[PDB]
């Protein structure tokens, strides 16, 4: 079992996350082809948020979506 | 539906949080947030934004209000219980009116 904590286990949700997007470079800018690997990051962000009984935001998983619009998102509009 | 409406409301909060900060703009206030559910503007110390409840549950009412608090030392109100960064959806279920 790869998450041992919160940071571990925000890196197996980032390191999922980043398989499903490296594939479509091109259509990052797109709603049907992000909003699911997007939705199951937050998903997967706050599931294990709530198994280390965090809340939901916390900084850590924040930090974590506020690298994909860095990243992902930094050259599209707010759609 | 449901999903579609918070993950396209998330988004957008964060592309405004990223690229639509607050220019200089000296003094205290709440930076723009998002609270898990809603995105909220940046605000003046000591105000308490609202806006009507998010249509995503059908348990909950469109009509009633959602409150947050952000003081005076420009930071966004914290409940005392969990101390994290709060907003008040108590108003929002139906059934408790």
């Amino acid at each position: 079992g790869t998450v041992k904590n919160y940071e571990t286990a925000v890196q197996f949700c980032w390191n999922h996350y980043k398989d499903q997007m490296d594939p479509i470079e091109k259509d990052w800018c797109d709603w049907a082809m992000i909003s699911r690997p997007y939705s199951t990051l937050r998903d997967c962000l706050e599931h294990f948020a709530e198994l280390f009984d965090l809340g939901f935001p916390n900084p850590l998983a924040e930090r974590i979506i506020f690298e994909t619009h860095q990243i992902h998102f930094a050259n599209c509009s707010l759609v | 539906v449901t999903r579609n409406k918070i993950m396209t409301a998330q988004y957008e909060c964060y592309q405004k949080i990223m690229q639509d900060p607050i220019q200089q703009a000296e003094g205290v206030y709440c930076n723009r947030t998002w609270d898990g559910w809603l995105c909220w503007n940046d605000v003046a110390a000591g105000t308490e934004s609202m806006q009507l409840c998010p249509d995503y549950f059908q348990d909950f009412d469109p009509s009633e209000k959602v409150t947050k608090i952000c003081d005076q030392d420009g930071n966004w109100f914290r409940h005392p219980a969990s101390n994290r960064t709060w907003t008040n959806y108590t108003q929002c279920n139906v059934n408790t009116h």
